């Protein structure tokens, strides 16, 4: 897996792929 | 939070998975 | 319509729309 | 859910913000 | 809505979502 | 083919292809 | 239009630049 | 232009909408 | 399913998954 | 190939890394 | 065509579009 | 490599095409 900074929509999409059917929470606050 | 851990710092796949449901 | 690709577009769109308040993605 | 409402029809940003926190 | 810098394809996609059926013009010059 | 998702990909592609000269998106 | 020409068939970058300004 | 307003500066949804058709 | 759009999503996903080791895309 | 395996069904990251170098 | 820095998934997608049926190799090492 | 040429420096369409198959 990539070893780098992931930000914004890129981070969100990464969570999407990695979490799969579990889904995820995106709480950037 | 996820921004400090994975956007300002680098996250592993496991750290990234801490934010799954 | 492949639900998975649509999902990708949906979480991007929700990133923009929700901004600070964020969202939960629960298929 | 968001997938059924928005994957066959187009959802606007106003309909999409229903699914925000 | 997000309060942040939007650039390149990210800005374009944001316009896409926000403008909807009106469409938009992308004139970055 | 869901025209909206395709549209998303299309405006990204046009971003790259058109570059400086830009484009108008008018569904 | 671009949607009909390019959403069922693949458009190359050369066909896509038709739709630039 | 849109780059100076929304990429170098931050735009609101209304400023962003100034660039719709 | 339009194979081309799916392909777009696939090469993004492979970017993330493969990281350093990279990949070959050969339709 | 990746297109047939993954464009009709969902591939996980574990199935996707099969296609890495 | 755009004259600018292309990085990460953006660079990859650019290769996707530009290379078409030839495909491409993404070797960032 | 492609990162030095097109991400740290700018690539033309031809330089970018050096990385097609
Ligand atoms: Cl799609
Ligand atoms: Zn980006
Ligand atoms: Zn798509």
């Amino acid at each position: 897996f990539v070893n780098q900074h992931l930000c914004g929509s890129h981070l969100v999409e990464a969570l999407y792929l990695v979490c799969g059917e579990r889904g995820f929470f995106w709480t950037p606050a | 939070g996820i921004v400090e851990q994975c956007c300002t710092s680098i996250c592993s796949l496991y750290q990234l998975e801490n934010y799954c449901n």
